[PDB]
């Protein structure tokens, strides 16, 4: 929900104005059903899982 | 690379930690982590098939 979605995180301060911070996947990595498998999620021990 | 032991630390008969990691680089393995059902589904398409090899 924060790769494929784009999650608001908090705000930052640009030029003395309060502006949002969105984590999101890059374009070329959320653009196909094939790019499901490129997302790696951390197990109990810290070995990555596609 | 390093010297994980230094010039005087007592080492034992086949201890746990290495003294120094030698390392050979002129060929190099790349351990490539295919997902489980994808290596499954490629052998599946080598029997559908065709798929091919090279």
């Amino acid at each position: 929900g924060a790769a494929w979605g784009g999650s608001y995180v908090n705000d930052f301060i640009d030029r003395g104005r309060v502006k949002k911070v969105y984590v999101m996947s890059e374009a070329k990595y959320r653009m196909l059903p094939d790019d499901i498998g490129d997302w790696y999620v951390r197990a109990a021990d810290g070995q990555m899982v596609p | 690379g390093k010297s994980n032991v230094t010039e005087g630390a007592l080492v034992q008969n086949g201890q746990a930690t290495a003294l120094a990691t030698v390392q050979q680089l002129d060929p190099i393995y790349v351990d490539v982590t295919q997902s489980s059902n994808d290596m499954m589904r490629l052998k599946q398409e080598l029997a559908n098939g065709t798929l091919k090899q090279e």
